[PDB]
């Protein structure tokens, strides 16, 4: 089973300055990666799609890169509204995997 | 819009057994999969299940397999998980989720992609 | 005629007369002169010959002609609509062709001595090539210009080397019309009976086609044995009826199979390994490996089985912008042939099981799996379905004999198919070019559905939920795109 | 009106530049720079 | 030119409904099993044996007379009974699976008509969105009433004569290879090998029984004891009852007489070489279970009994080799029509108040008769 | 009666096709990223004039009922008395009956003209006929035999006898 | 008749469902008729 | 109708009225009438 | 005309004829004082 | 989402007729509702 690891478990930072968090899969699953956030209380939202592409809601200071075995997910000018568990996801192969998450 | 109202609630004993539903509203109901996620208490959300817009391929988790089955009601476009011989683990909120990606009968194809709309959930106690 | 006058007008549209459709394709085309106007002896050990499987011997042209084989050329996507929703048959009747409003430039100068020679092969004394689903046909987006496909040929080889046997074609050696800017080229064809192709899905299935509240009057034997012990031999026998509707007496059985292997979409299912041309159902001829493909009509799955499709069994086509080698499997869009099923095995299945021995007090009674089932007297089964993108019609080879000459990519097998197009630059030469127009004009026939079926019937229909962009209908950027495989079995009729 | 004067559509014809001399499937991106000009007469009975 | 006549009752089925039915509805468990359909309150008629009656079949000639409708007992003159054939052959063709209802081969019996159903596509007990759904109160038909009668005639395709008779260029047809038994049972394996050893063949994923299967010999000449399994014709004696029954209330037909031409069902076909010989490896063969079809092959089709059924309908396929049916018979693409008849429902006194729902009360009837049916062979 | 065919096809089933144009149509090329485990992957590429193996095509050959190959260098032949025992022949009522001449089939391969089917010739050989006809020492193809799974690796069998299928054509035996 | 120029594929009226219960617009096993949904006229298309 | 048409509109209209049966309670009055008519 | 003679049959169908449609329906009705 | 009162009546847009009230049914032909809304209805807008 494909196992995806978030390298920081918990975040904390300052708003309006870059964040970016990675995930490094198991095996090579190409563009087949997404990413999600929860807040507290509320149904996760997706953000990106097949490793970059961006969801027609999120904003456009959300971005996301690589193939293959590793995965980053970045945020430029950080704000109030983005503090919340990050997670990426396999859509590569069943049964799908959730990372761990990110508390930011 | 698109809208997923998912109520099975409940609160049963172990061993027991529960069936979710998940309301479907605004979307071509045949074409799109869609899928359970699981978030227990103060940890991560867990995929679970999902189905194909024609039913034909229906995908569990490991943990899960043999235990849950998935399957969609197309008069009431209603989206079902009855969950048997339930456990302890099973204890958390469950979400039913939209696929991303639009299907048809006329390719075979992989029916998940992303999860793009979600829904409240449902607490299930055991 | 006339430098200053043209020759011909653009004709793209349909007509729906009654029982039959008129099609009318016109498109803009560029001729190259390919070769530097030459003869080019061919062969694999050119191109460094590894495989004694892709061996092969053959020549190039200077030549060109034209492929209109492909359904979108005559259909726009409407038009497929129509024809697939309201109609259980068609068939070709009579075709037409026009090559018109030719120019020819010096390279970029007008050159308005110039000419291009076209014949057609009406004695189909030329290697016939149109039947090998190759590139290069008229665009089906009729705003496309596309470039004529260099016409080339295979004859015999042992490897690389020819033989005795070995032919080789001079274009030159048939008497052809050379046309300048105000002449103009056209024949008419006259297809050869077919018979209809069926775009409809039985609402029945082969073995359900009994009265369900009747038993039979035939008997079938039920108890080998009274119950667990000692010498409980018995012969028992029992009416085939409501309650056992797989032991019943049939008339006809599904028709010819032969295996496929089974392929998940879902990756992690799969074996890993390279068991993609291992694994493959081939035949051999000659010592040459060749794959089975996609082979025998069979449906590609069973039921609640979506995932899988057989490995070389369907027809897979690609997206619009997808590349030449190693693409993604969401690049490629794998047709669904299940149909067939009704009356056809499934292609990754066996057909079925036979008795291998005789059994006695001291042998079990022995079974085996059929892994490739011949013709049967009895069989009865579909053949494969067509595409919006896929191929019209095929050349029958010719042969002391033949069994059911439909082609296995689909369409009409034709003895006498539309005959080839050839087209060249008439030429140290001068560089050159030329241009011109092409319409092409088809008479289909067709079998109106008279169903007494009291329901509505599934449809083929666009999606109504909100996109970026449309369906069948340019980006953007201007390309245009078919999304899906359109096969032409929606309507259904009784087995 | 209902059946109001037609539209007319007009356009130049594309006429395609040097294609390369191995055959490829991709439509033809390359053209020949060109425009036309006329005269055009309308005649109406009022 | 055989003439037949005979005396028919004809109940009310379904109390005047159309009804789903389904591997749920007897109960089901079985995915070889299961189905979908309906059954509909139509009777129809079976005269498809021949002992309702080379050679083979002309012209038809059917009628239907002398009618009489029972309310419960006493006469009811005012009522109709509806009758249509499908001519157009547009609703599922029953007539062709060797159902009993038959007309009785004796003049002097009295048959009851059997009631009309027909299956459709279906996954497990449920149906597909391709399933198909016939009101036969959709066609147009013909009311009768006592002095009211009906007749056609139907005109049967050309087909070929039936066989009625018992360095090589040509060999013998294909096989598929049925298990041995024999009637002595102490020979038999003392093991449950009824539908474990059958021959089959699967059809989206449901194992069908080959019955009677592609026509064979039954077994050597010399061997008379053995027959295939699921090989032969197997018809009741009168009185067998329906259920597991022992070999001697039964009648297990034999192919023999084509054993010229035909290949013996419990027999491989021959061999093979598997391999290519040479100073280090023996000359291998195996053994042919199955052969399809060979350019010089050459057989006799299976042969018809007096209990035996005369037509089948040709599926409608794009392709089909040697359309003669499997039980046996003429094969044809328009066969002799259905044959539909039911009793038209009378209603009770109403409520004398308005009511949306539909009438549910009917008056208890049934209706007899005649018909005549006329062949020229 | 048709005209008897007295010619040799100088194209083979097989090279049908244009060599200079690509397909429309794709194959499964690849099923693995690279060596070791959890590689599984799938890749599709275009058929085209450099494999000509995996092309589709809508004709096959003829029917097949395998002969055995013996050798004119008689050294090469097993040393055995297997002219009865390693006949293909076909059984009737009982009684087994050789397959002579059989199934028209090519004598031989391309290449190897000292070997001729045991009794699969009138020595007259039928090699012209190996266009559209296999070759009648040899194996029809390969069918698969089963489910290929993360478990089970993917299987083949050997097609020893081939009856007719929809799509065949073949020459018959040379007068 | 429609004589539309429209090079995409319309809108039709179809039957959705793919596994059910009951096939619409049909009896159900007590034998009662049953219309499922309202269907309206309005699929094909036009310019304005 | 509906995915083919544009249009559509009633032109004739026939109407039948046979095969009356008059009961009484329950037995066949076979010297019973019905009055029917349309107002035109 | 007669207790014995049908006064009309059952006419259910559509017919589908170029530019126009025919439909015909037939019911069984039950009329109360 | 609605109103928790008793406005089905109330609430109804009608026409009156020599001095009694009618309900506005199903009325003059509009759009159900605004493009993305399904979940919106007239009161007496359209049939049910």
């Amino acid at each position: 089973d494909i196992q995806m690891t978030q390298s920081p478990s918990s975040l904390s930072a300052s708003v309006g300055d870059r964040v970016t968090i990675t995930c490094r899969a198991s095996q090579t699953i190409s563009t087949n990666v997404n990413w999600y956030q929860q807040k507290p209380g509320k149904a996760p939202k997706l953000l990106i799609y097949a490793a970059s592409s961006l969801q027609s809601g999120v904003p456009s200071r959300f971005s996301g890169s690589g193939s293959g075995t590793d995965f980053t997910l970045t945020i430029s000018s950080l704000q109030p509204e983005d503090f919340a568990t990050f997670y990426c996801q396999q859509s590569y192969s069943a049964p799908l995997t959730f990372g761990e998450g990110t508390k930011v | 819009e698109v809208q997923l109202l998912e109520s099975g609630g409940g609160l049963v004993h172990p061993g027991g057994s529960l069936r979710l539903s998940c309301a479907a509203s605004g979307f071509p109901f045949s074409n799109f999969a869609m899928s359970w996620v699981r978030q227990a208490p103060g940890k991560g959300l867990e995929w679970v299940s999902t189905i194909s817009g024609s039913s034909g391929s229906t995908y569990y988790a490991d943990s899960v397999r043999g235990r849950f089955t998935i399957s969609r009601d197309y008069s009431k476009n209603t989206v079902y998980l009855e969950m048997n011989s339930l456990r302890a683990d099973d204890t958390a909120i469950y979400y039913c989720a939209k696929d991303r990606m639009i299907t048809f009968g006329e390719v075979i194809v992989k029916h998940y992609d992303a999860f793009e709309i979600w829904g409240q959930g449902t607490r299930v106690a055991v | 005629d006339g430098v200053g006058s043209s020759s011909g007008n653009w004709h793209c549209d349909s007509q729906w007369l009654g029982d039959r459709v008129i099609t009318t394709s016109t498109r803009t085309w560029a001729l190259p002169t390919y070769n530097n106007h030459l003869y080019k002896q061919i062969s694999n050990s050119t191109s460094g010959g590894s495989s004694n499987d892709n061996a092969y011997f053959g020549y190039s042209t200077p030549w060109g002609y034209f492929d209109f084989n492909r359904f979108h050329c005559h259909f726009s996507p409407r038009d497929w609509q129509r024809l697939i929703n309201n109609n259980w048959g068609f068939r070709p009747k009579r075709l037409n062709f026009k090559l018109f409003n030719i120019q020819v430039k010096e390279v970029i100068a007008n050159n308005l001595t110039s000419t291009v020679q076209v014949f057609t092969d009406s004695d189909y004394q030329l290697p016939y090539v149109l039947g090998s689903a190759h590139e290069g046909c008229l665009p089906p987006f009729p705003a496309d210009v596309f470039m004529i496909p260099q016409y080339g040929y295979l004859t015999l080889n042992d490897g690389s080397q020819a033989v005795g046997r070995s032919s080789f074609y001079c274009l030159e050696y048939f008497p052809s019309q050379m046309l300048r800017t105000g002449n103009n080229f056209q024949f008419s064809y006259e297809f050869e009976n077919v018979p209809f192709h069926s775009s409809y899905a039985h609402s029945q299935s082969l073995d359900r086609l009994m009265n369900p509240l009747i038993d039979q009057y035939l008997y079938y034997l039920s108890k080998t044995i009274n119950g667990s012990g000692q010498n409980q031999q018995t012969l028992k026998f029992s009416v085939a009826g409501p309650s056992n509707m797989a032991v019943q007496g049939r008339n006809y059985i599904p028709g010819p199979s032969y295996r496929q292997q089974r392929v998940s979409t879902t990756v992690t299912q799969n074996n890993n390994s390279e068991f993609a041309w291992p694994g493959a159902s081939s035949w051999a001829l000659n010592g040459r490996n060749s794959l089975m493909n996609p082979g025998p009509a069979m449906a590609s799955h069973k039921e609640g089985e979506d995932r899988f499709f057989p490995l070389s069994g369907s027809l897979i086509f690609g997206k619009q912008g997808t590349g030449r080698d190693n693409v993604d499997a969401d690049k490629v869009m794998i047709t669904n042939e299940e149909e067939i099923k009704t009356t056809n095995p499934v292609a990754t299945e066996s057909y079925g099981q036979v008795a291998t021995n005789h059994q006695s007090a001291q042998a079990q009674a022995q079974t085996g799996w059929v892994q490739n089932q011949g013709i049967l007297p009895g069989m009865v089964w579909q053949d494969r379905d067509v595409y919006l993108q896929g191929p019209i019609w095929a050349k029958i080879p010719h042969t002391d004999g033949n069994f059911h000459p439909s082609p296995l990519m689909g369409g009409f097998g034709m003895k006498h198919p539309p005959p080839q197009i050839l087209i060249k630059n008439t030429p140290s030469f001068i560089t050159q070019y030329s241009t011109g127009q092409v319409s092409v004009e088809i008479e289909w026939e067709l079998q109106k559905e008279n169903s007494k079926r009291w329901n509505p019937e599934i449809q083929y229909t666009s999606n109504y939920y909100k996109s970026n962009n449309v369906e069948f209908a340019v980006n953007t950027e201007g390309v245009y795109s078919e999304p899906r495989p359109i096969g032409t079995r929606y309507l259904t009729r009784n087995l | 009106m209902k059946h109001p004067p037609p539209q007319i559509l007009i356009k130049n014809t594309p006429v395609p530049a040097d294609p390369p001399t191995a055959f490829n499937k991709d439509k033809l991106n390359s053209f020949i720079t060109q425009y036309s000009t006329g005269q055009v007469s309308v005649e109406i009975e009022w």
